[PDB]
């Protein structure tokens, strides 16, 4: 069908959240008239109630197009300091085919710091917008690259490709997190979005990368592969998102192969990060072992392909539960849909499972509803919209993707070591308040 | 605006969002404030359903009348709602698709009403048309409709001193409480430019009295109210012996929570039908107002004044205050100064705000607000 | 005041062996008399957070006139468990005979082995007063006199903190982790002592060489700093109020570098280093914070011990403008510094001024809660397993916060510092908001 | 057996335990409380604290004793709660100063005009003083479809069970309200599945007030449950609901234990509880078709003799240590699992899913380092 109740994520004009990710800059959104584009910057305050005051919200300004348009782009360029605008368009300057480009290729020979993504909102979610916005501030901002006037190419220096800003409701503490890991087995990061970026000074620096890291199993591979055609720059594609000390090592190990990294730095920050890591899992083993009244044994994980396998692939191996529904919901493209399958048949070398793929919440809803969790309710990661169904199912939820309503996120990541400690916290602090 | 929110806060019924998934992305901010909408007047709290017909690239030179109208048969499959709404964005009413056709094929079909909004309001329109009744048998001479958008239960207590029931509406309301306003014996509008339209047609259309008179804000105006609400349903001894016992509780407090207030300069910049409401409020309190009213132009207001608080009603304004320092009172709850309970309320409200004023300059002092010095040199 | 303790809020003095347990590979001998439930507290640990004893905690601890039987069991927990030092600990029954411990636990210590032991007659205290008998204890018995040309010259830099009750203190292990970075970022060498930063009894030896000592806490570990500069003239930095939040932290920072005569550039640049990072995420937070259209709690109470209570009351009031509704102390600090916590209250911020009580018994504790008056609104309860039925009686919010945090499985949470701020902040605000979960 | 009369004293609602002791003494109240309110979620009662009052003794009682702390402390219990039951326990501290707490414990039972139980802490101080004081005497009214089922802790395994029967349940001591207790004389049966728990109390109940005992094979494996329903039956007069729950139970349950079988072929188990408890859950493998070697150092030596894939305990500290060599354990907490038809398919799928968990065990064993010695590793 094609009904989709209680939507699992929003337009590609709503990848305005990406070029507001990006410090000291500031999206110009164009949907029409422009009634609500608040209805974006309000979005991402319920999830985790973040807020895009770092880069945007209620500063956000918002709209023949051509000369309304022009209008705002005067206006803003005079009101606000930002290190780069991006111009994003909607529905109706597509359907009405407003030329876009020439309202503003002016500014841009001018010399104003200003790129434009047309981003149509019917023509995809906001992961194929938060592309769009990369690929346009690439061409339009970072534009053509020559290692005598730019600098040399740094072997050493990573762009990094990954979760989806402001949708990924834990990207901030996340991409810490991702950008610590990458800097400690020695390599220079452009992490290119959050608190840690630099801003456009990184995404200026992008042509003289070593490689780009694509750390999400199919979001950011259409950048990796415009910028091997653009710059020609190696890609690291590296699906699956550690969480926990296994798949950390496992994906520092293979960061430093493709790198060359000095293998006894890489080695040495792996003992540390696991010392700690494995202190911190002995002192839980007693709760995790002994505990009287039992744990979950089955999960659920419905979300965005990323943080949905990355979980998956930490709750099979970290904890050893058993993969009862894993249900994508970010509508990846059909070409990478088998490789996303692929990663969860081998989820394990002895256990093995399915992904589905599915936008509507109540087709999610009845197939978790059609599925066997044993004597046991199992614990669902998901979204608000699964609250109720944990309820009836008298299990567990955490939430762990758009939209987290009941969730107030300043700095939690729930990736790497550090984020699977705060990952266990939450779960099992979740599953013992059943008497609270 | 407020279109969507009325028509999928009405419990029993679905409201069908006719445009692309885009135009759905409101269903979390709906959600969050049903929820808490239910967990504040008591009832078991949940979320609400909206579905999206999704409409695509295809759907933008054809039309979506047959995605609109497979829509409206998942609704009907999957809640069996008592109604069913439906909405229109930019993009589905740029194509123009005929949804009357559609709603009213299967509003035959269903045999429940399918109302389709125009977004005077769409919902309250569409809900007078074809969810209130007719020339009911029944009239509950002790119901009183009370219109309000969130709110919060102050009416319910206020009224039932005088023996009076209330039906809140338009949200959080089931499809029968819609279909009882015919009945009820008088109905009150919180605020005139948000519950004028609605409590009028019911008058004109069915013999439900509207009550004109000051709103319920400050001793006068809540001894007005009240007692035009007795005079209308006849329940004049309940309603001074109240008054009488009100004034007797609350004016002492008063007494105390005016000297705290002392100095206090306030801001209001809501609804000109309500602002003089919540400024006739403040002056019972004694504290000071010396403003009235787009991020810039607020901006600009608030240096001028360097109001101690500021109250606001729409989203976006308080952020901005919070960056230079300056607290917002909470109005989630537009009932928060009604009554005499509600002078108390804002007081405190108001001291509370005050003392998190350590949070909004500590802020303050560590933030670059977006706007370049030059014209930070300029009006 | 009557004796009657309902629900107790701490354990005896014998608790602190989990004071001992936290020091890496120090495994603590209890001699609980005929020991019919002294598991108890290796026990209580777990229902303290869910956190475990790690490697010299839970059933690994070795217990029980009873001088052969405290030697037979020294006997045995030597050949069998592998620690870097032993902590002999004992109760009521050894104290009221009279058993001489010392008798039994020198013999062992003139032959090297790494023993020691402590009198923690469970009648005599709380497990605060056994947790600076431990610490006490350890300093005479295992590092011993000092000598500089023997054993090293004090660093003017290097610093022992004395802080947080470990196992009692809930969030203890990432709160001390949390102290030591920053201690380190303003260049800083740091013996934190217990826990998974610390080095072990390495840490412990090297405690005379150390510049001051640093009693991050009200009271507790001042009785140690005390014995510390009577023993090796070591200077002593009492800083009452443990930081949360860049005021407060900045303040402490600032302080100790001024103490410890540390580099101001350094200093500076750690501070706003780490102030860019916390005011960045307050950014964030401040549309939440002043947009929430259903309202936050305005007055708190916080009930725990001395040192939590006073940080937490600090951040409140000062980094949030949350009006101070009632504070209870529930450590049973010595009548000689209770007094000068009463000042940190009266002084809470430059104009609010607020008072602590100081009470042991949970019935008291929740009868004075509830005859408080919190406003229109319902408070936020800063306390302990104890006080969820009273949270739900107020139609508040609860964040467990001390002994006993029966509903939190905590791991590397803090709520200190820079960091442990906005974890707080996250606690706090996710509890407000599930009142619609 | 001081903790467990603690817990069952301090599990009665409506009663107040008083624990006459320092203050240390009392740290059990926080492990008493989070099992009494785990215990109430499930059962699906009302959630609370439970009130367990100290008498917090200092030096001067260890000297002059405490009789007036103790007294002071039970008025307060008296006049916060005004609960149906004060029970009174002493630990070690307070036997050896030898404080007479029979009188105090007297004189305020007069004065209040409720029960005063000094608990003296085969035999259990809780369960006497019950029958003394709270077990009504000569009940007036008898109820004929009212069964005694003793038990610590657990779902409602056995209240759906014998509802088949047209049977009420009473389940004491632990959550058990004190009228509960009170009316325990009434019932028609005792029935106790843990022998070494039930024997006693039962046994006293049908010697002092004629409510009769049931004594049959436990409710473990098909065998056992069948004889334990016949013999409520038959002791109720319930023969033929039972009969049918039966031919219901097998029918329902016997194909399904064909593939748990297949699922746990070579799975080798290992039991190590009281030998009543153990007996039936090796039972209930035996069913399964898991195989059972037999039945804090020593058990380290055990686990590295045996090498189980997983382990049945009911005691602390046994699963952490077992974790730490990359054993997982059946949580006990609720000792219903294994009870009856449906105990069989429930203990089959929890040991299916602790041998998913043993990737969390096997990691831990890989990355941690036990405390003992490597000499001590080469001795049984
Ligand atoms: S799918 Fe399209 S780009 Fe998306 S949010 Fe919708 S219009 Fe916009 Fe815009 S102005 Fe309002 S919101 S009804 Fe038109
Ligand atoms: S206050 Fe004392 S030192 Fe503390 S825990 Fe109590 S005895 Fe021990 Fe021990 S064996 Fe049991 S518990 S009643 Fe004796």
């Amino acid at each position: 069908t094609n009904s989709i109740e209680q939507v699992r994520y929003i337009c590609s004009i709503g990848a305005m959240h990406s070029a507001s990710a990006i410090p000291r800059v500031i999206p110009i959104t164009h949907c029409g008239p422009g009634c609500a584009d608040k209805q974006f910057m309000n979005v991402a305050f319920y999830n985790g109630f973040q807020g895009g005051g770092y880069g945007g919200g209620a500063v956000v300004p918002s709209t023949g197009g051509a000369e309304r348009l022009d209008e705002l782009i005067g206006a803003s360029l005079q009101v606000l300091d930002a290190d780069l605008f991006v111009v994003l368009t909607g529905c109706i300057p597509d359907l009405v085919g407003d030329d876009i480009g020439s309202v503003v290729g002016p500014y841009q020979k001018r010399g104003v710091p200003i790129v434009y993504a047309e981003t149509g909102g019917f023509r995809g979610n906001n992961f194929t917008g938060h592309e769009l916005v990369t690929k346009a501030i690439i061409d339009q901002f970072v534009g053509d690259y020559d290692a005598e006037r730019d600098g040399a190419r740094e072997p050493h220096t990573v762009n990094v490709w990954s979760l989806l800003p402001y949708h990924n409701t834990f990207w901030r503490g996340d991409l810490t997190e991702i950008k610590r890991l990458l800097e400690g087995i020695g390599l220079k990061v452009n992490i290119l979005f959050g608190p840690q970026s630099a801003g456009v000074a990184e995404w200026k620096a992008i042509p003289r990368a070593g490689f780009n890291l694509v750390l999400s199993p199919w979001l950011g591979l259409d950048t990796a592969r415009h910028l091997d055609r653009k710059y020609g720059q190696p890609t690291l594609h590296r699906p699956i998102i550690p969480i926990g000390a296994k798949e950390t090592g496992a994906f520092l190990r293979e960061v430093a192969a493709f790198a060359g990294l000095d293998s006894a730095v890489v080695e040495a920050f792996i003992t540390a990060e696991e010392a700690v890591y494995y202190r911190y899992l002995e002192d839980f083993t007693d709760f995790y072992a002994e505990y009287w009244w039992g744990l979950p044994a089955k999960f659920a994980v419905i979300g965005d392909s990323a943080y949905n396998l990355a979980l998956t692939k930490f709750l099979v191996n970290q904890l050893g539960l058993i993969p009862g529904l894993q249900i994508i919901t970010d509508n990846p493209p059909e070409e990478v849909r088998e490789d996303i399958r692929a990663h969860y048949h081998a989820i394990a070398d002895d256990v093995a499972t399915d992904v589905s793929f599915e936008e509507d919440s109540y087709t999610i809803h009845q197939k978790i509803r059609a599925t066997d969790f044993g004597h046991k309710a199992p614990i669902l990661f998901g979204t608000t919209w699964e609250r109720d169904l944990a309820k009836e199912l008298k299990g567990a939820i955490v939430e762990v993707g758009f939209p987290a309503s009941y969730e107030v996120v300043l700095s939690r990541s729930y990736l790497g070591y550090r984020g699977a400690l705060t990952l266990l916290e939450k779960i099992y602090t979740t599953t013992v308040s059943a008497s609270a | 605006q407020m279109v969507e929110c009325q028509a999928g806060n009405v419990r029993g019924a679905v409201l069908v969002q006719h445009s692309p998934i885009g135009c759905g992305a409101g269903q979390v901010i709906y959600n969050s404030i049903f929820r808490n909408g239910l967990a504040i007047r008591g009832l078991p709290v949940e979320n609400l359903h909206l579905i999206s017909t999704n409409l695509r690239e295809r759907d933008m030179v054809y039309g979506g009348l047959d995605k609109l109208e497979r829509t409206i048969r998942d609704a009907w499959e999957r809640h069996h709602p008592q109604a069913i709404f439906i909405a229109t964005s930019c993009p589905t009413a740029i194509i123009g698709d005929d949804i009357e056709s559609v709603a009213s094929q299967l509003e035959a079909e269903f045999g429940i009403p399918v109302i389709p909004l125009h977004c005077f309001d769409a919902t309250q329109h569409g809900i007078l048309r074809q969810i209130v009744r007719k020339n009911p048998e029944r009239k509950q001479e002790d119901l009183v409709n009370v219109i309000n958008l969130w709110g919060s239960d102050v009416f319910g207590p206020m009224l039932g001193e005088l023996g009076l029931r209330v039906n809140y509406v338009v949200d959080l309301a089931t499809v029968e409480d819609l279909a009882q306003m015919s009945e009820a014996a008088a109905t009150v509008g919180f605020c005139y430019t948000l519950s004028t339209y609605m409590a009028a047609a019911l008058e004109q259309e069915f013999g439900v009295p509207e009550v004109k008179a000051p709103m319920p804000y400050g001793f006068a105006g809540t001894d007005a109210w009240l007692r035009e609400i007795a005079r209308v349903t006849h329940r004049e001894e309940q309603a001074e012996a109240y008054i009488a016992r009100e004034h007797a509780r609350v004016k002492p407090q008063l007494e105390a929570l005016r000297e705290k207030l002392k100095g206090i300069k306030g801001f209001v910049s809501t609804g000109s039908a309500y602002a003089h409401g919540m400024i006739q409020v403040l002056r019972e309190l004694g504290v000071t107002v010396d403003g009235s009213l787009q991020q810039f132009q607020f901006y600009g207001l608030l240096q001028r004044v360097k109001p101690d608080f500021i109250i606001i009603r729409h989203n976006g304004l308080a952020p901005l205050a919070s960056r230079l320092g300056i607290p917002a009172i909470p109005l989630g709850d537009e009932h928060i100064a009604v009554g005499y309970q509600g002078i108390l309320n804002l007081g405190e409200s108001i001291l509370d705000v005050l003392a998190h004023r350590k949070f909004h300059e500590d802020i303050a002092a560590h933030v670059r607000l977006p706007y370049r010095q030059d014209w930070l040199a300029r009006d």
